[PDB]
């Protein structure tokens, strides 16, 4: 459920996840679905992030 | 045939390989304009460069290896004297 | 009027076939190549001691490359331009 420039979101998600992983995380962007896929379980840490940003 | 003679003389076994024949840009314009470069030449320049790069890499790594070993030995011989430098004086005497 | 019982080259009776001067030439040529081979195979530059871990730095990195290469595999990004781009089938010239 993402409405907007999803690449904008992927920049931020990647940049936020990188210092934790040590490497830039693998991603699949879907513009038609409005969907982002990220490799591994980051669920817990992503909730906390999308709360901060207020989404 | 006669690759043997060619080898003794220092040329290529196959007159195709690397001789003056294959290297030169066979066709040019009337005006004298240089031709668009050939594909056989191009990829060969690429791979010859790969070969050179790797000769340099290996030679350098071998010299670095030998340097490292010598260094390690000199350090060892130096630790042997560090032993003398640290030791306590024996007060046992006859 | 002369037969070679059974199959020509298989059994306990075979076709007699003789060795030829050509074959001797070839065999000896190949030997000479091998002799020259082990001459050059005889004398190492570094000793066995000296060559220890001389590149463990590169050989770690090569494997990191081999790992990253697989880490990178995921289903590719799907973009807006293709789905809507398909609509171009019905383009009308009026």
């Amino acid at each position: 459920k993402v409405e907007g420039d999803i690449w904008a979101l992927q920049k931020d998600v990647e940049d936020f996840l990188s210092p934790l992983l040590g490497k830039t995380p693998v991603t699949q962007v879907n513009e038609v679905t409005g969907t982002l896929r990220v490799k591994g379980y980051f669920d817990q840490q992503l909730k906390a992030w999308l709360l901060e940003k207020g989404f | 045939a006669g690759s043997q003679w060619r080898l003794q003389q220092g040329f290529a076994a196959n007159p195709s390989g690397y001789g003056p024949l294959t290297e030169l840009p066979d066709w040019s314009y009337a005006d004298g304009r240089p031709a668009p470069p050939m594909k056989g030449q191009l990829r060969r320049k690429a791979q010859r460069e790969k070969f050179a790069r790797r000769v340099v890499l290996l030679s350098q790594e071998m010299d670095a290896g030998l340097q490292a070993w010598q260094l390690r030995q000199q350090e060892k011989l130096q630790e042997e004297e560090g032993k003398q430098k640290n030791a306590l004086k024996s007060k046992g005497a006859l | 009027r002369n037969r070679i019982p059974g199959r020509q080259w298989i059994g306990k009776h075979r076709r007699p076939r003789p060795v030829s001067a050509q074959a001797k030439q070839n065999m000896i040529r190949r030997l000479e190549t091998e002799a020259e081979n082990q001459y050059w195979l005889s004398r190492p530059f570094l000793t066995a001691e000296q060559e220890r871990g001389h590149a463990a730095v590169r050989r770690a990195a090569a494997f990191q490359a081999l790992k990253a290469a697989q880490a990178a595999r995921f289903p590719a990004h799907r973009r807006l331009e293709e789905q809507l781009g398909h609509l171009l089938v019905t383009r009308k010239w009026s």
